[PDB]
RNA sequence: CAAGUCUGGGCUAAGUGGUAAAGGAUGUGGCGCCGCGAAGACAGCCAGGAGGUUGGCUUAGAAGCAGCCAUCCUUUAAAGA
């Protein structure tokens, strides 16, 4: 029932609560009349999502490298994340770096999936 | 605002931080005062175009301000100004200016542009009643085309201390037309 | 170089001081500015 | 891993498609003919592609809503461009037809909203000499 | 390498990719100079999160009702989500409605946890 | 070589003083402006180094990174005529 409190609530509201409540309340003041509350709410969601990352209640499928199948694997990464041809190849190459998360923000099942897609395609992957 | 002094002492005031200007108002004139500092700030905002005043001894915190000066000398650094006031329902000597915006006709398409011998207007609409900013621009710009006084198009306060057919603004070849 | 009228080139050519001397240093031989 | 602009119905113009892709990592005749396979649905109006070849000296991939400006052109009905825009500004075109064209290009075109799209239209149009008028 | 493409990428980017990239890119143009890209990215995250919901790769711990322990259970809900005293009680009561998700956007483990907390506290819970 | 290595408050570190002009250059020392540090600010560092932009003459190649003309739109962390 106070400001700092509202801040506390937006904060705790898991990334989902943030994203969705952003959608909603905006839906209360439109992507124009609105701005303040849900718009920063977004960055919040960023923070929370990260939280999920550091913790384990959300995973990151990272590409460790490609072998004897860069074509097909890039096909996989591209289709998987929705990265243009060029962009997709660039990242694919990056695969080896720490941020090499071919797909970040995927549940245990879905992530295992992603890892499996790249792997099969012709790449070595790793989860979080 | 503020601006002070008024004895009789130039040379030194004409030295330091207080340039000298005359206290001038139909009927009376008292020894200059005021100070190059203030000048700066406000003449800065807009001498002979906006208009405020001072509060000397609360005196008669009235408007008008300057109706004569010259940032004089060589250095392009003024000294010795002319202040006048008008608590009267007679203000006639009115010099404020007018503007446009860049109406794409000669310019944003033909390169062509304009000569504005005008800019400023000296007339006399409603006394102690003049837009600190008068805008007037029926657009139109190119070929050997030109516009002035006459046509002008004046708002409310109906004066025109000047005259028809003259120095408004025209379009000229920035290179050619 | 020109000894008189040294004035920066690559978008990072340095005005350095050596012996009350203004010489300009950059990362291209193409700069060696020396007065 | 290369981007190119090319002519529908056509596919292997020695000069523009042999050097480039061929050298970057492309089998020009293969890609070209598959290309034909494609542009055969919209021949006459130029179209653009991003072609990636990965690690066998092969592939192809995507055609993405051709350069607005030129497409617009095609719509309008004029080969080259006057000579210079906003300086030779004289190719006046129309709203409706414009916005519709937009609706069609929407794909590789900014999001999927009237406003933004048609807007892109006026922009390119302008860039060329195509004046939304 | 094209607009619609970028849209495609923000879209596919799981709720986490959305929240976090929002954080980042904003971090590129600040919660002021920025606005356009990550700010709508947020609503996107809302959509994706939902996606997680409808699918199953993210759960919703919903309160079905409270019994012989409304005090303690409300304590649990309050501490759990970070809802003020009043707010918390109102929702707790709502517990029975479809949106009665005491905690939405919780992994299998964490959600089981929440359900367990309310249950123990003195309420009956259900997951998705 | 007769007379304060006077005392007082600045600025010089080049022997300027012991000749020079145009023209240089975060030298030094004194005075006014625009943008902020808890939209916690410039150089450090992480990063995406957005898309319709690859528009016209010349193309044979402008498609910012041949040059002559533009300088819009944008979905969205902005934008980079």
């Amino acid at each position: 029932m106070t400001i700092d409190e509202i801040i506390e609530a937006i904060e705790k509201l898991t990334v989902s609560e943030l994203a969705e409540l952003v959608k909603k309340l905006e839906d209360k003041f439109g992507v124009t009349a609105a701005a303040p509350v849900a718009v920063a709410a977004a960055p919040v969601a960023g923070a929370a999502a990260g939280a999920a990352q550091e913790e384990k209640t959300e995973f990151d499928v990272v590409l460790k490298s490609f072998g004897q199948n860069k074509i097909q694997v890039i096909k996989v990464v591209r289709e998987i994340t929705g990265l243009g041809l060029k962009e997709a190849k660039d990242l694919v190459e990056k695969a080896g770096s720490p941020d090499a998360v071919i797909k970040s923000g995927v549940s245990k099942e879905e992530a295992e999936e992603i890892k499996k897609k790249l792997e099969e395609a012709g790449a070595e992957v790793e989860l979080k | 605002m503020e601006l002070t002094a008024k004895p009789r002492t130039p040379k030194q005031k004409l030295d330091e931080s207080m340039i000298a200007a005359v206290a001038y108002n139909k009927e009376n004139n008292v020894s200059f005062a005021l100070d190059r500092k203030a000048f700066d700030r406000a003449f800065r905002q807009q001498s002979t175009t906006g208009l405020f005043d001072i509060t000397v001894e609360g005196g008669e915190t009235f408007p008008a301000l300057v109706k004569a000066v010259q940032m004089d000398k060589r250095k392009r650094a003024p000294i010795h100004v002319d202040f006048y006031m008008v608590t009267y329902g007679e203000p006639v000597e009115v010099s404020v200016p007018v503007h446009t915006t860049g109406r794409s006709q000669g310019e944003v398409q033909g390169g062509l542009v304009d000569i504005v011998v005008h800019n400023l207007q000296i007339v006399a609409p409603g006394p102690r009643r003049i837009p600190q900013e008068l805008v007037v621009d029926v657009t139109k710009m190119n070929i050997g085309d030109h516009i002035t006084a006459g046509d002008i198009k004046l708002p409310e306060g109906c004066t025109l201390a000047a005259d028809p057919e003259l120095t408004v603004v025209s379009v000229l070849p920035p290179r050619l037309t | 170089k020109v000894r008189s009228s040294v004035k920066k080139m690559c978008d990072n050519c340095k005005v350095v001081r050596r012996h009350g001397r203004v010489l300009v240093i950059c990362s291209n031989v193409k700069h060696k500015q020396r007065q | 891993q290369i981007k190119l602009q090319l002519p529908a119905g056509k596919a292997t113009p020695a000069p523009p498609v042999g050097p480039a892709l061929g050298q970057h990592g492309v089998n020009i005749m293969e890609f070209c003919k598959r290309f034909n396979a494609e542009t055969a649905d919209k021949a006459g109006m130029i179209l653009p592609v991003v072609i990636t070849v990965y690690e066998d000296k092969s592939f192809t991939f995507i055609i993405k809503t051709p350069p607005a400006s030129f497409l617009l052109k095609k719509a309008a009905g004029i080969e080259k461009g006057s000579s210079e825009p906003k300086r030779k500004i004289v190719g006046k075109v129309t709203r409706k037809q414009i916005e519709e064209i937009a609706k069609t290009k929407m794909p590789d075109l900014n999001a999927n909203s009237l406003e933004a799209a048609m807007k892109i239209i006026e922009g390119t149009a302008k860039s060329m000499g195509i004046e939304v008028v």
